[PDB]
RNA sequence: AGGUUGACCUCGGAUCAGGUAGGAGGACCCGCUGAACUUAAGCAUAUCAAUAAGCGGAGGAAAAGAAACCAACAGGGAUUGCCCUAGUAACGGCGAGUGAAGCGGCAACAGCUCAAAUUUGAAAGCUGGCUUCGGCCCGCGUUGUAAUUUGGAGAGGAUGCUUU
RNA sequence: AAAGCUCCUUCGACGAGUCGAGUAGUUUGGGAAUGCUGCUCAAAAUGGGAGGUAAAUUUCUUCUAAAGCUAAAUACCGGCCA
């Protein structure tokens, strides 16, 4: 960590103490994938298939339509982040699809 | 093979 | 309608074994 | 009533000092639960698996068949959890396994 | 464990085979009464982790409930005070149609005390939920001290005073700046923040 | 500014049970003292630091001894609470000025501790020997373990020859330079990249 | 005998064996539902008021409660309540008005349990019936009852001492 | 037989018609930043929530929801005793 200036004001401000690093807390490990739950997972996908507005999705990505498509998730899923995230995924998915043909 | 955790 | 003695006081093993091994002790502090 | 013979067996074995080991042998089984099955399959360890045709609900099962086929088990889909229950001595079995048998079967 | 696999299936609710189920399901329930007993739980994975056990003393009752807003029983339909600039069509009930659930699964069995429910299905008329009941007065029940804590007479109907999940939910009680009115109970803070506290040495 | 437009009268709060909830209280205290003696009546609480800038400059008695400070001070943590010992699994250690004091207290207390067994007739090596176990005791951890020093001592005096040269250009110029150097963190940034891409541009 | 004989699943019957619920009380408590008089010159925002009335459910307290918190500090550390924050931030026709929270001091303090794991070298768990009080039965349960684990971690190892 | 301490290559499961988005009613000091409910859409895996001005980008800080129990300090125009 970078040490504090020992100013009221500016960058690094703050009253100077040496920093020390601390072990990783278990609870901050959520969201790390575990090799069970990602097998888990990819079996359910190939079991259960797809949504319908997946599928459109991935109609439209096929299609190139890449714009219509984020525009297209992000009226589906509610946001942004989740839309862009969900294009990604499907383009993973396309991908490895093309590959296997 | 897929595993839970590892045992004894 | 009030439940037992025994089923009120009985506990789980694992809150057993932690009594047997860490109960409360006497103690005091020297001034 | 075998398990309580070979339970007093093992306590008289432990009275004249000798473990349960040496008086009782290892054990070959079927296996059941579906729990215990599908970990048994995720580990590699049985080599055949029998699942019944009608768990009510289905999506106990319904993954079953592709978990077998990913995992290259044999399974194969049969009629009677009844008819399950009564190998494993209850009323119904979804599923059993075989992970190993005797040196004769 | 299967249970990771029904869970994850459970989660993709718009595949074809989940679809294909849940319509089934719909019209056999449909078919059945408003509330009927359920011999197993349809989701044991969520009745599992809601705190199902294969039990004796623990029940399951599946009940139907019509979805949309509430109605003032007013006669025609109509106010006679002053201009409200709306109508009676779009005034939303403040609790939960798994609450109403609930509460109706409670009165038909008063005998036994509502752990949890968990929805189960849905068309436009009705939605679906499953109702997970502990018997108090059952020997199984009051010596595990897991569940024994219902069996004391503080746990009397929790469904019908908000002391289950829907009814936590419904009353706000969350940490933080955005439950500041609600997180203690509104109509104690309410008192709180209203009374006129006078001291002797004032 | 005050008003009463609401009905105020249901819910006005008198206080003429003052006095009888404190002989209530003292009565609850030293039932609660006879009941826990000869323990102390309260738990040993480790000394942290206010937060906020209006606050930082005082200590105070925080909830509970963290596991880090638990471990460094030799207490296992199912025994720490068994003995008196607060135990907070929330708080962190961000600094070594805060463990070290707070360890320096645990051991203090550790150090003072007396242990009677379990069994009197079968004592332990952890245990406190009985020729040791006659002491002055006592009974508030909050009075004999308090916050001895809350603020930093307001004077101090130094040689004339060991004065500071000081902040070259004033300190009020240090803070100047300071905010201003905060507000144009950012354009200085964005015009180095304009420049550095101008000349891989015109290099 | 196979047009027979059974096993499950689901749904029923019984003045079956054993239990439980209703009503009262409702000052305080948890919810739902929900006004108007009044105050704004009158008056459909507003105010009274998230109140009165109405309905449901508890206890000696109830409720809340061990962070998907506050913060931005040199960081605090479950909940509740008092003082203060503060008539402040903020909201508000044509304005009458409304109005918290962090920090800080104090009273009191207490932490934990599951689901998601294969016991698999042995459902090790439990309701009920009969007891000679040793146990024996009818069953529940493998669509999962015990032990183990709960993020503060834990599972596996290594290691040598302590504990009941 | 169980239990604690110390160190570690490795593993390290963590709750879905739920979160979230739009909309309507209601509510709040949070009529730019509030909560609740109904309808429609409807997730993810260092992911998700929050960081009181909308959107994008890059960081950072904090926790770990959608399961549950728990005394005390607090309230008390009802009941009983004083």
């Amino acid at each position: 960590p970078v040490e504090r200036t020992g100013l009221i004001r500016g960058l690094n401000k703050g009253h100077k103490t040496t920093r020390r690093v601390l072990k990783e807390r278990p609870s901050r490990r959520k969201g790390a994938q575990s090799k069970r739950t990602q097998f888990v997972r990819s079996l359910i996908r190939e079991v259960a298939g797809l949504a319908p507005y997946e599928r459109r999705v991935i109609e439209l990505l096929r299609n190139g339509k890449d714009k219509r498509a984020r525009k297209f998730s992000k009226k589906k899923l509610g946001t942004f982040g989740r839309a862009k995230r969900k294009c990604e995924e499907l383009q993973r998915i396309i991908a490895e699809s093309r590959r296997a043909h | 093979a897929v595993s839970v955790r590892k045992r004894a | 309608r009030r439940l037992s003695k025994e089923d009120a006081s009985r506990v789980l093993e694992k809150t057993k074994k932690r009594l047997t091994h860490f109960p409360q002790r006497k103690y005091a502090v020297k001034a | 009533q075998e398990k309580k013979e070979r339970l007093l067996r093992e306590a008289t074995a432990i009275k004249e000092g000798k473990k349960k080991e040496d008086v009782s042998k290892k054990p070959y089984t079927v296996k059941y639960g579906l729990n215990h099955v599908v970990g048994l399959i995720e580990n590699k360890k049985a080599s055949l698996v029998l699942i019944a045709n009608d768990v009510d609900p289905i999506e106990l099962v319904v993954f079953l068949p592709a978990l077998c086929r990913k995992m290259g088990i044999p399974y194969a889909i049969i009629k009677g959890k009844a008819r399950l229950g009564t190998l494993v001595h209850k009323k119904t079995a979804a599923v059993v396994a075989i992970t190993e048998v005797r040196s004769e079967d | 464990g299967a249970l990771k696999y029904l869970e994850e299936l459970s989660k993709k609710k718009q595949s074809d085979v989940v679809r294909f189920l849940l319509r089934v399901r719909c019209w056999e329930y449909r078919q059945l009464n408003v509330i009927h007993r359920a011999s197993r739980p349809s989701r044991p994975d969520k009745a599992r982790r809601l705190g199902y056990k294969a039990k004796q003393g623990y029940v399951i009752y599946r009940v139907r409930v019509r979805r949309g807003g509430r109605k003032r029983p007013v006669p025609k339909g109509a106010t006679y005070g002053k201009p409200t600039n709306q109508g009676v069509n779009q005034l939303k009930y403040q609790r939960s149609l798994r609450a109403t659930a609930e509460e109706r699964v409670g009165r038909r069995c008063s005998n036994l005390r509502v752990l949890n429910s968990y929805w189960v299905n849905q068309d436009s008329t009705y939605k679906y939920y499953e109702v997970i009941l502990v018997d108090p007065n059952h020997k199984a029940i009051r010596r595990d001290p897991r569940i024994n804590w219902i069996c004391n007479p503080v746990h009397k109907h929790r469904e019908c005073r908000g002391l289950t999940s829907t009814g936590k939910k419904s009353r706000g009680l969350n940490k933080g700046h955005r439950f500041n009115k609600t997180r203690a109970g509104r109509r104690k803070t309410w008192k709180r923040h209203n009374t006129l506290s006078l001291w002797r040495y004032r | 500014n005050n008003h009463f437009r609401k009905h105020w009268q249901r819910r006005v709060r008198c206080h003429f049970d003052q006095p009888g909830k404190k002989v209530t209280r003292r009565l609850a205290r030293r039932a609660k003292a006879a009941a826990l003696a000869p323990r102390p009546v309260d738990k040993l609480r480790p000394i942290v630091r206010c937060p906020t800038v209006k606050y930082n400059r005082r200590t105070r008695l925080g909830r509970g001894f963290t596991l880090e400070e638990l471990k460094a001070a030799g207490i296992p943590r199912l025994l720490a609470p068994t003995i008196g010992i607060a135990v907070d699994h929330r708080r962190k250690n961000l600094s070594e000025e805060s463990l070290a004091a707070n360890v320096q207290r645990l051991k203090d207390y550790k150090a003072r501790l007396i242990l009677f067994p379990r069994k009197s007739n079968k004592p332990k090596k952890a245990d406190t020997p009985k020729d040791q176990q006659t002491a002055e005791t006592t009974t508030s951890l909050r009075t004999s373990f308090g916050v001895e020093q809350p603020l930093a001592p307001g004077f101090t005096e130094i040689s004339k020859s060991e004065i500071p040269a000081g902040i070259e250009g004033g300190a009020y110029r240090a803070l100047r330079k300071a905010r201003s150097d905060a507000r144009l963190v950012g354009v200085r940034e964005k015009r180095a990249k304009e420049k550095a891409e101008a000349e891989a541009n015109k290099k």
